[PDB]
RNA sequence: GUGAACAGCCUCUAGUUGAUAGAAUAAUGUAGAUAAGGGAAGUCGGCAAAAUAGAUCCGUAACUUCGGGAUAAGGAUUGGC
RNA sequence: AUAACGAGAUUCCCACUGUCCCUAUCUA
RNA sequence: GCAGUCAAGCGACAUUGCUAUGUCGGCUCUUCCUAUCAUACCGAAGCAGAAUUCGGUAAGCGUUGGAUUGUUCACCCACUAAUAGGGAACGUGAGCUGGGUUUAGACCGUCGUGAGACAGGUUAGUACCCUACUGAUGAAUGUUACCGCAAUAGUAAUUGAACUUAGUACGAGAGGAACAGUUCAUUCGGAUAAUUGGUUUUUGCGGCUGUCUGAUCA
RNA sequence: UGUACAACGGGGUAUUGUAAGCAGUAGAGUAGCCUGUUGUUACGAUCUGCUGAGAUUAAGCCUUUGUUGUCUGAUUUGU
């Protein structure tokens, strides 16, 4: 078994799901949903495109890199299957999921920080801008 | 392979019963194998299709009595004609014992037309041809056909030229005799 | 199946019916096939023979070097280009459906293929495998 | 030498790859085809039920010698653990993101020296050249572009297909620094990479094999 | 007349005629040869589907191109909750076929079967079982006297149970009365085990169990009238047909002067009682046991209900058997399960189903996400958020 | 108003709400459409459908009664600011 | 007594397409 | 067949030389016959294996896609186990097709003084009644409801491949099998949306053009 | 007259794609005042942040610790 990541989305591609594409340059392309595919075979562009995670990151709405996401990588050299390890790495992959969900709401809470401030003001442009309103409502 | 079958081999014996002599109409270009503004008993005309029977017999009564056409399928079947009430005419439909380059079968149904360049290429010369469009010293006859092609705006779509077409017209135009051709006796 | 096969065909979805044209992938100088029929076929009424991929068909060459039209000889399709079920569970399609040329022994005309080869052609065909440079 | 065959095909080097210390064999079929190994290799070398992206054509997928062993993309997981721990430390395991899927035809090598089909980019000649610590050369047999199907070598010799020219020849064994021999495999097979498996000490080779061609591959190999 | 060409009637004679089923509860014709060397133990069950869902198995099918290779296939999910005896039949062999000759109720019953005896249940006076209560209790006699005939003359003994339809998320809070043949021990073991078992209810896992075959009969889907063309496959005519085209045109010869019942004319389409065999059971599973959907290969503590429940179906919430394949009969319906009804002995019997990974995405759509962390984990934080 | 146009569509002045209708969307029909791969392999037969459609620029063959073929064919562009 | 032109008769090539493989869906 | 040959009976078997004047055809559909093409089971054949010939019962199934005839005449390519022959008004016009035949116009050849005809070739042409069948309600059975038996009618599965047997028996060589066990596929039939393909009136969500609400929004 | 039913509302799951409005030292470029040489103030398709935002969610999706409403309308049946 194994995960794909959509080419288009990097969306989870669980088996028997989506469509997979090859090419001439013999290298295969996996959509998770026929949406995704429809929209490659568009010669759509993933980053200027807001609903796919290419945009996201490209734009900085979520966090790009992190620590967290070393961890993870095409692992091309084997590992030989001691019992304790796959313990070890049962139990890091709960914490690294932990602590990466821990940043991500960091970073967003970083990047949606100062909307009070705007909030305030547009509510105080609104009712200086409106005097009759607020003189009929009392 | 066409030009033969039972309802055509059975006219051929029909005007040979009803004829008493057959004089030989067959193709002037090649003896070992006519127009009608230039040039009882019954004659049967006895010949290859698009050797010239419905043109001899147009000729001789100086008016388009029987339908002539390069095509070979001129008619499946005969009529009886005559000329000054002395001699009755008849010619059978043209029959081919068990080709393209004779006026056998027609060029249109042909699926592959290009590898018959080559073979009439083979009959005339460089010159013969050449002269008969004269647009290059042409060589590897594929690159010919493109050069025609080309020459003629016989092109499809993108660019390419039409060389199926451009072949077909080519041995059309062949069976037309646009290109001298003969047979050294 | 026919000779050269070294196992159960999958079922697999029809993707050239005869007379479908299927591109060349061997350097034996053919650049595109026409399909008059299908091995292995269990012709039915009304029913035209389809091949799929991995499959054998009998083809005649109608582009590239003029030797080899007008012969028809047998052909293994290497690509399908329709959406097929692969056992690992993905619906995978290939750019262009393409073919290769080969006798009923099995043995492959040209000595190498181009551009990728199917896994369930390769796999069935031990020749094709060994004169594709490309698999999946 | 000694004549063996898959379920049906005589193509062993399809369905199976030897090497100096350890064997791959097709789990398709039944033990018949590993058992006949056994009858020659016995327990000395490891030998694996493997299979490489769900195919049993692991020998023509693959490529490796006694240092390492390469697998392509295609390959599961699943199929690179079981590799991992059916053998031991000292044969490297290493996926390998090419292109060509096709190692077993595209990259043709021994113990010491290596052939890799010319389109294969710097990068992966430099990995294969590492893990399989071999010298790595672009070249081709006489025009034939897929070195690993139409040529076997060994520390002992090699054997090319027979169209091989005798410039083509020379220039082959000079640079793999080992006798090389021009000739047919299966009867008359041109596949010669594909139809047997070789190493320093067994060749295996389908039934269709004739005595003139087991006797060429003995004395080419010196397993006699 | 040979019509010069020769091609297979358009659909199978042996399913006529097609009519629909009188009730959307397809009984079960025959049961297992009924060998009494064997414990006693029930022959059939009753479940409702639940739609269906993808699951990928590590084949270990030998000989086979797949052998030790992993597939992925399509398994129905069943609800099927415990069952409840609620009464027992005595039938005796007669000349003219077996014969019912008594029923003997349970002592009590729940409002759920009750309400399957009236049709204006909210206008009912609900009595039931009034005198029959009466009858049983106050003497311990006139029930045993019942027994006691069953025992002497009963032939084959037949289990009265219902289904627990207020456990499941289906709002019509009736219970389907069935009639399940007792096999294994004699008679009177049988009906010993159906008294002891009056008033108490019965699991799955006890009747089928893991890598098990068995046969799904319930009716199928409704389609109403339907043309022929698609009642039966006929060809349809080129274009533009005189009065139609999506008609059978010829429909008989002038000799004989009537309409042969063969010629598949037109009519109702689907809901026609199918009986399927040869159905692996792939996976058990209990409502009371967290994470049912998760896997040695897995380890996903997550249930096999699809994200956002099933289409069409609540949450199982309730024992539920994994099959492969596809099951006559449309989600939220009444399907009995069937032992295989013979000793089978075929390799893909003996194989043993050890799922790799249960698919539980959301059937509303192309979902993505196997469990609502995930979907979490991937999108992250939203708006609502905070 | 858009648009070369009294081509096609909306609007102002002016004139109409007249065609028996309530509920459902079974088969089959009438009118109009969409469809994975092949692209005529269907049919007596390319029957029906489809495909190019306006404007700007390049280019335009055989024949010819030199007047035509011709918008031949085949190619590049079309929005907004 | 043969150019152009044609709701004239027939053959063929590119594009094309549910005529077909194999039918399925929608709108009034 | 012609002209002989001998001869059990009242002339059998054997025996001598040579030797188209019509319109029916095709798409769908159901059923029936065996005079068996393929599949099951067997016997005889120089059956050593493999392959093949004939013969016996057996009609359940299968008996095709294409070049091509309007065609009656009827020939080829390929797949498949094989691509067997027939009937039901040589079934099937209120089923379709009018394809061909056959009105009223017109063109070419023969004759006919003429009108016209053909030995002829071409062109264009105007069920809403009853029953049967498929589906579906229904009064009377003391009432309703639930669970059951089955008289009866129909009936289905079908065929080839792949591993082991085994390169083993057989066989001088070439080559080359049984059975049993196991795995797929062809055709057909019953289901169903798990995954993927297809539909958009969810007019669900976005964009585009003309026009209108003063502009934005809508 | 109660795990009773119906209309809304809250969540889960999905579809689409970043809504109105605000501000911008982004914005090819063209203009008033002035006096540069990042002048300023105006027009400016688009782009940037609130904003994976906004909208729909069953008519045949799942759930409902909430709000409101409903629960004696006619006929027939006898061994
Ligand atoms: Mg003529």
């Amino acid at each position: 078994m194994r995960i794909y990541q959509c080419h288009f989305c990097s969306s989870p591609c669980y088996p028997g799901h989506g469509i997979m594409f090859v090419r001439n340059d013999a290298k295969e392309f996996r959509f998770c949903r026929s949406k995704c595919h429809k929209a490659f075979k568009q010669r759509r562009n993933p980053r200027k495109l807001k609903w796919t995670k290419a945009f996201r990151k490209a734009a900085g709405k979520e966090l790009a890199v992190d620590s967290t996401l070393t961890f993870a990588q095409r692992r091309n050299v084997p590992v030989r299957y001691n019992r304790e390890l796959v313990a070890t790495t049962l139990k890091a992959m709960a914490r690294i999921e932990e602590i990466r969900q821990k940043r991500e709401r960091a970073f967003y809470k970083n990047r949606m920080r100062g909307n009070k401030e705007k909030d305030f003001l547009r509510d105080k442009k609104l009712v200086e801008s409106n005097p009759e309103l607020l003189r009929i409502r009392e | 392979s066409k030009g033969q079958s039972k309802r055509i081999w059975n006219e051929l014996y029909k005007v040979i019963d009803s004829s008493d002599v057959v004089i030989h109409v067959l193709d002037a270009r090649d003896p070992l194998g006519a127009s009608i503004t230039n040039s009882q008993i019954s004659v049967g005309f006895i010949g290859y299709p698009n050797t010239g029977k419905s043109s001899i017999i147009n000729t001789l009564r100086k008016k388009k009595v029987c339908q002539v056409a390069p095509i070979p399928g001129e008619t499946k079947v005969w009529q009886y004609i005559t000329l000054m009430k002395r001699i009755f005419l008849i010619d059978c439909p043209g029959i081919v014992p068990p080709i393209l380059f004779r006026g056998v079968v027609r060029v249109e149904h042909v699926t592959h037309p290009e590898q018959y360049i080559p073979g009439v290429l083979k009959r005339c010369q460089v010159k013969h041809l050449e002269r008969t469009y004269e647009i290059s010293g042409w060589k590897d006859a594929t690159e010919f056909i493109e050069i025609l092609a080309r020459k003629q705006g016989r092109l499809l779509k993108g660019g390419e030229p039409d060389e199926s077409g451009v072949s077909k017209q080519i041995l059309n135009d062949f069976n037309r005799g646009k290109i001298p051709w003969f047979v050294l006796p | 199946s026919g000779n050269g096969a070294q196992g159960t065909k999958f079922r697999i979805s029809l993707g050239l019916p005869v007379g479908a044209i299927m591109n060349c992938a061997d350097n034996s100088g053919a650049r595109n096939l026409y399909i008059i029929a299908v091995k292995g076929s269990g012709s039915r009424l009304n029913r035209l023979p389809a091949a799929s991929l991995g499959d054998m068909v009998m083809a005649t060459v109608k582009k590239g070097k003029p030797e080899l039209r007008k012969k028809v000889m047998p052909a293994i399709v290497v690509r399908q280009a329709k959406s097929w079920r692969r056992r690992d569970g993905v619906f995978l399609y290939f750019e262009d459906n393409a073919g290769v040329i080969a006798n009923p022994k099995g043995e492959m005309k040209g000595s190498a293929i181009t551009g990728p080869v199917g896994k369930e052609c390769a796999d069935l065909w031990p020749r094709v495998a060994s004169n594709s440079g490309v698999v999946v | 030498a000694t004549r063996t065959q898959f379920e049906n095909s005589n193509e062993i080097g399809v369905f199976s790859k030897l090497t100096n210390t350890y064997c791959l064999v097709a789990v398709g079929g039944s033990e018949n085809f590993y058992s006949a190994f056994e009858a020659e290799l016995g327990d000395a070398i490891p030998i694996v039920h493997t299979t490489i992206a769900g195919t049993r054509i692991i020998g023509r997928m693959t490529a490796g010698n006694r240092r390492g062993l390469l697998v392509p993309t295609q390959t599961t997981d699943q199929e690179l653990q079981h590799l991992r721990n059916s053998l031991p430390d000292s044969v490297k395991i290493q996926r390998v993101e090419e292109r060509l899927s096709a190692l077993g035809n595209v990259i043709c090598c021994n113990d010491y020296v290596a052939l890799v089909h010319p389109d294969i980019d710097r990068e992966t000649e430099e990995l294969i050249s590492d893990v399989l610590g071999v010298e790595v050369f672009r070249q081709t047999i006489s025009g034939n572009i897929l070195v690993g199907s139409y040529c076997s070598l060994s520390n002992q010799g090699g054997l090319v297909h027979p169209q091989t020219s005798v410039q083509d020849q020379e220039e082959l064994s000079s640079l793999l620094q080992v006798p090389l021999v021009a000739g047919t495999v299966n009867r008359g097979s041109s596949v010669v990479g594909a139809g047997m498996v070789v190493n320093d000490y067994l060749a295996v080779t389908g039934l269709d094999t004739t005595a003139p061609e087991l006797s060429v591959i003995e004395s080419i190999f010196r397993l006699q | 007349s040979h019509r010069k060409y020769e091609a297979p009637r358009h659909g199978h004679l042996g399913f006529l005629p097609r009519k629909r089923a009188a009730s959307i509860r397809a009984r079960v014709k025959a049961f297992p040869k009924d060998d009494r060397s064997k414990p006693v133990a029930l022959t059939s069950f009753l479940g409702y589907k639940a739609g269906m869902t993808t699951i990928v198995r590590d084949l270990d099918r030998p000989g086979s191109k797949f052998h030790k290779r992993e597939v992925v296939e399509a398994v129905t999910v069943v609800d099927t909750p415990p069952v409840v005896v609620v009464g027992v039949v005595g039938y005796v062999e007669t000349p003219r076929g077996l014969r019912s000759l008594t029923t003997v109720w349970a002592e009590h019953l729940s409002d759920e079967v009750k309400r399957r005896f009236y049709k204006n249940w909210y206008k009912s006076k609900k009595k039931a079982f009034t005198k029959y209560s009466a009858k049983y209790a106050q003497d311990g006699a006139g029930i045993e006297r019942e027994l006691a005939r069953i025992k002497k003359y009963a032939s084959v003994v037949r289990v009265l149970v219902h289904t627990q339809i207020r456990k499941t998320p289906l709002a019509q809070k009736k219970a389907h009365l069935a009639e399940i043949q007792l096999n294994g021990g004699s008679i009177s073991e049988k009906v010993d085990w159906a008294r002891e078992h009056f008033e108490k209810t019965v699991a799955v896992d006890s009747v089928f169990e893991q890598n098990e075959m068995i046969d799904a009969i319930a009716v199928t889907k409704g389609h109403g009238f339907e043309g022929v063309t698609h009642r039966w496959g006929t060809k349809k005519l080129p274009r533009k047909t005189h009065r139609g085209l999506r008609k059978v045109a010829c429909i008989g010869a002038w000799h004989p002067a009537h309409v042969m019942w063969s010629v598949a004319r037109a009519g109702q389409r689907g809901y026609h009682s199918r009986t399927s065999i040869n159905h692996k059971i792939y996976r058990v599973g209990k409502g009371d046991d967290e994470a049912n959907g998760a896997t040695s290969f897995d380890r996903t503590k997550k249930t096999i209900t699809p994200m956002g429940g099933f289409v069409h179906y609540g949450e199982i919430k309730n024992d539920f058997i994994m099959v492969k394949g596809c099951i006559p009969g449309n989600r939220k319906r009444i399907v009995t399960l069937r032992k295989s009804l013979y000793t089978n002995t075929s390799r893909k019997a003996l194989e043993e189903v050890s799922l790799k990974w249960i698919d539980t995405a959301s059937k509303f759509g192309k979902g993505r996400f196997q469990t609502p962390a995930e979907k979490h984990a991937f999108m992250g934080t939203l708006k609502k958020d905070l």
